RNA sequence: AGGAGUGGAGCCUGCGGCUUAAUUUGACUCAACACGGGAAACCUCACCCGGCCCGGACACGGACAGGAUUGACAGAUUGAUAGCUCUUUCUCGAUUCCGUGGGUGGUGGUGCAUGGCCGUUCUUAGUUGGUGGAGCGAUUUGUCUGGUUAAUUCCGAUAACGAACGAGACUCUGGCAUGCUAACUAGUUACGCGACCAACUUCUUAGAGGGACAAGUGGCGUUCAGCCACCCGAGAUUGAGCAAUAACAGGUCUGUGAUGCCCUUAGAUGUCCGGGGCUGCACGCGCGCUACACUGACUGGCUCAGCGUGUGCCUACCCUACGCCGGCAGGCGCGGGUAACCCGUUGAACCCCAUUCGUGAUGGGGAUCGGGGAUUGCAAUUAUUCCCCAUGAACGAGGAAUUCCCAGUAAGUGCGGGUCAUAAGCUUGCGUUGAUUAAGUCCCUGCCCUUUGUACACACCGCCCGU
């Protein structure tokens, strides 16, 4: 009935870790982003971002209310507890788990993984990102597993910057030969709102403001009609 | 494996009554969280639905210690054909649509 | 020519050497060996003196109101209130069974098929495009003569110019406020008592801020980068975290319906306080448990520390405040605390001291090993569980070989988390006492920024010559 706030604090993101994994192995191909749990009174109200929206609700919501169903006898609300809604996100191409769900489904069906890799790079750049790098690794064929990895921006990897300007994904591709594991990552853009990217600048990065032409006689002199 | 037909009509009524349902595999354990006090043994139910869902026609996915279902029409068929209920009588899960 | 503490003097574990039920998988220098967070009765023991309840979406076979399921002490079993006794013709009752595998899978193989995580090369400063120069070309310049820096850090130089990572910056953490924001859990002022015989918040807690910049001075430095010293100062290279492509057949398939199939067995690497070892002693090795004197410990004669943990999805297991009383945890009644409210201003602890050493085997620090009531864990002995009689142990700087370490290092010392049943000799953290030596070098072991040599490129563990 009661357990500590240390308790209950796990538990929260207990609960926000299992949601995120559940709905991701199921709707992995309907573009989800990620899910974000909003606290409203005596209630759990919960958004999920998506790059595919009629594909989540379905015809007459079908999916949407079976998942809610489970997710409700699932996780020990009252009845009638869970309301989910289905929202597209602004920033589809600069997403990391976006882009590795679009790589996985590029190459689930079979494809050359340079020309995928690619667009999947150039998508996200043409979509305002700083930069990216995408890695492969698994079976190309043989005896020996290869990693491949394609770059092109600029990226930073160390310090505390990294874990705002840089999100990741990991993702796992099954086909017939085996497993080959895809890792995507983006550098943000800084951008003042729109959540787009960090707010913050890189603390590397001193700006100063830029002073304007002046082409100017000697003297101001007052000029009437 | 190893299940009584009474209990097999049993766990059949249910997955008639219900449809969509969620569970955890528990198998020697005598208490069950969500799915117990159902007056029939906790190990009979679990394992007539093992039966129904590895039986080999129709596919499950374990993962996170908990079991999400989507019952093929398939399995739906197997039913009316070997019980003769008709789908006339509509799960009542059609509400509040 | 430094040292301190060492593996040898006070709390047993890991894996190989190594009688049958005993030396039991993964890991062959750093980059294995309290490592798999792996503290082995047993659910996790495969070395194990022993078994049963057994599996097939199908390829083919034996054929229906009986073709057996954990399920009886006393005639026993091979420890076992296990019907397994060559035993009843009790008992869910069509459940199932045998021969070969895909299967609902196997902590079954293969980590020389993989993913993902790590570890390491490699803690150092390294690394790479574009365009432009050079070369037929592999390739080179950029990425450098010098000075400087912890730094491919900067100054500068300059067939390179512009860039990108790594380094720095960054985040967390300490150290500082006659300042600020305020607390009925710390802290308080003369129309206050229980005593002449409702302070606009400061010690503790934690926030939008401040503070340090080689900033000031002196001296060294194509008077550049910077270095040294000194005031002032709380503080003047100040703990960590994060960390560049190519790398390795490094480890992990035994963390994961994360994952590609050659393929054993019925003695499934399922269960069931059940059950041998490994808790031996000629050591085969590795991590561990430990201070030399008025300093070591007692008078109990003054307010001490934490860092943190603590009770229902699962779930039956939480941390603890008086008395039975031998002399206190404590076998039982009792309240508080989902916690800055209770434990607790941390309930069988300083290092000190009118029990003391007069020059060191005595009072000074313990070789076993016996009783007082045992926290209550079937078992503990084939790992859980107190101080006292002073019974006298090379009783005062240690084969060959060596591991770690530069200030709140080391070392001593306890305490808390993880594992867990308050299970620690382990680990991860935390305080407390408190520091001899060194502000250096390239001698040993290695690493990096060059030049040089090479018959090496599986790259010196290389290649290679000789009847």
């Amino acid at each position: 009935v009661q357990i500590s706030k240390k308790r209950k604090f796990v538990a929260d993101g207990i609960f926000k870790a299992e949601l995120n994994e559940f709905l991701t192995r199921e709707l992995a191909e309907d573009g989800y982003s990620g899910v974000e749990v909003r606290v409203t009174p005596t209630r759990t109200e919960i958004i999920i971002l998506a790059t595919r929206t009629q594909n989540v609700l379905g015809e007459k919501g079908r999916r949407i209310r079976e998942l809610t169903a489970v997710v409700q006898k699932r996780f020990g609300f009252p009845e009638g507890s869970v309301e989910l809604y289905a929202e597209k996100v602004a920033t589809r191409g600069l997403c990391a788990i976006a882009q590795a769900e679009s790589l996985r489904y590029k190459l689930l069906g079979g494809l050359a993984v340079r020309r995928a890799c690619y667009g999947v790079l150039r998508f996200i750049m043409e979509s305002g990102a700083k930069g990216c790098e995408v890695v492969v690794s698994g079976k190309l064929r043989g005896q020996r597993a290869k990693s491949m990895k394609f770059v092109d921006g600029l990226m930073i990897h160390s310090g505390d910057p990294v874990n705002y300007y840089v999100d990741t994904a990991v993702r796992h591709v099954l086909l017939r030969q085996g497993v080959l594991g895809i890792k995507v990552k983006i550098m943000l853009p800084w951008d003042p709102t729109g959540k787009i990217g960090p707010k913050k600048p890189l603390p590397d990065h001193v700006s100063i403001v830029e002073p304007k032409d002046e082409i100017l006689p000697t003297t101001p002199i007052s000029e009437q009609k | 494996m190893l299940m009584p037909k009474k209990n097999r009509i049993a766990i059949y009524e249910l997955l008639f009554k219900e449809g969509v349902m969620v569970a955890k595999k528990d198998v020697h354990m005598p208490k069950h969280p969500e799915l117990a006090d159902k007056n029939v043994p906790n190990l009979h139910v679990m394992k007539a639905m093992q039966s129904l869902k590895s039986r080999g026609y129709v596919k499950e996915q374990f993962a996170w210690r908990h079991f999400y279902w989507y019952l093929t029409n398939e399995g739906i068929q197997y039913l009316r054909d070997y019980l003769h209920l008709p789908p006339e009588i509509v799960p009542a899960t059609l509400r509040r649509s």
